[PDB]
């Protein structure tokens, strides 16, 4: 079960 | 510790920058907004009489922390090279999964991070998607309990959609008759959460599904029993994450896991691996088959690594710097890579996306497969 990253905007 | 990695990882990089003239005949990096999770090239390619480039077509989603999501088609001008977004259509939370149907590939399925499975035609949005942010699918998939990845639809039979979901279960609808559908069957074989599942391409009833239970389970939807699939193997040592069927070999298919190996599967005998590919650092996320060579595959997930495979080159002597089957390395990335597809009016050329919003198009230098 993967675990999503916190997406940062460029 | 945990800084130095980025020392290791911009090093590691400017090396990598550096070689691209030898290693590469094309190379176009795209810092997309938002990163996306899923990638896949649309069929159609335009040579436009007299340029020198053709335009291609991708299918990306957006990824945020706490901003209006949205399903993404971008174009890229490759040469015989400019990227830009071509609609933005407004989805509900991240795209986990974005696939277009084959048999008109302007019905794209996607999952959401809800339960629902959502189906866009993307012909009937609007050029700018709507500032208020309202998500309006053509069709809401109904059957799931929670969020998954697994997306595939059928080849051989027009609207027939699978999907695989963290509740343990696959759902399978049929879309042909923004209204809510309910799933025709659901598959609830696997004890464990289920990362992927993919149709058979040439046998409209036989599908594959791996899961967190270490299990290749081989599903036909004309069995009664729902409960329990027509094989049942124990494939890797961890989760498995991925499986994709090869194109030419109707036997042979391929799947990537947790324990860090790609295995290789002959339906008729799946008591006997055939083959464990081995050089990732880390967990495999996605496996695809190229287009256009039977032998090669493909590999990528967190080592931030896509790793190209020949098997033809398996038990070759050397004298080593890795095994014999292992083509290419693909480097260009710094974070975990999310999703690749293989271009198919072009081949070797991929497309690959990771976490840090970096998307590359790029193609091995000739010399390396030829």
């Amino acid at each position: 079960m993967r675990s999503k990253a916190r997406a940062r905007k460029l | 510790d945990d800084a130095v990695e980025e020392r290791v990882i911009n090093e590691e990089y400017k090396i990598w920058k550096k070689n691209t003239p030898f290693l590469y005949d094309l190379v176009m990096t795209h810092a997309l907004e938002w990163p996306s999770l899923t990638a896949q090239w649309l069929p159609d390619v335009t040579r436009p009489e007299g340029k020198d480039f053709s335009i291609h077509r991708l299918v990306l989603g957006t990824h945020t922390s706490d901003e209006q999501n949205h399903l993404v088609i971008a174009s890229v001008q490759l040469p015989n090279g400019k990227i830009e977004i071509e609609i933005k259509i407004n989805h509900e939370g991240e795209v986990n999964r974005a696939r277009y149907m084959p048999q008109n590939p302007c019905i794209i399925a996607t999952k959401t991070p809800s339960s629902d499975v959502l189906v866009f035609d993307y012909t009937k949005h609007p050029s700018k998607p709507d500032p208020s942010g309202e998500c309006n699918p053509d069709l809401r998939l109904r059957g799931h309990q929670k969020e998954g990845y697994g997306l595939s639809w059928n080849p051989n039979l027009s609207g027939h959609l699978l999907s695989a979901s963290d509740d343990h279960t696959i759902c399978l609808w049929d879309i042909s008759a923004g209204k809510v559908v309910d799933a025709k069957t659901i598959f609830t074989g696997h004890t464990a959460v289920v990362e992927d599942v993919s149709w058979h391409l040439l046998h409209e009833s036989l599908f594959g599904s791996v899961a967190d239970d270490q299990k290749l389970m081989i599903w036909d939807t004309r069995s009664n029993n729902t409960s329990k699939p027509s094989h049942s193997v124990d494939a890797h040592t961890a989760e498995v994450n991925c499986l994709s069927f090869n194109p030419y070999s109707e036997f042979i298919l391929a799947t990537g896991s947790a324990d860090k190996t790609v295995a290789l599967w002959d339906l008729r005998n799946l008591k006997l691996k055939l083959h464990s590919f081995e050089s990732h650092k880390d967990e495999i996320f996605q496996v695809q088959w190229s287009p256009h060579n039977e032998t090669i595959l493909a590999s990528s997930g967190t080592d931030r690594r896509l790793n190209v495979w020949d098997l033809s080159k398996i038990g070759e002597e050397q004298s080593e710097d890795g095994p014999p089957e292992l083509l290419f390395i693909h480097g260009g990335h710094t974070a975990k890579i999310s999703d690749f597809s293989w271009n198919p009016n072009e081949p070797w050329v991929i497309c690959s996306v990771s976490e840090d919003n970096i998307m590359q198009v790029w193609q091995m230098a000739e010399n390396i497969y030829n």
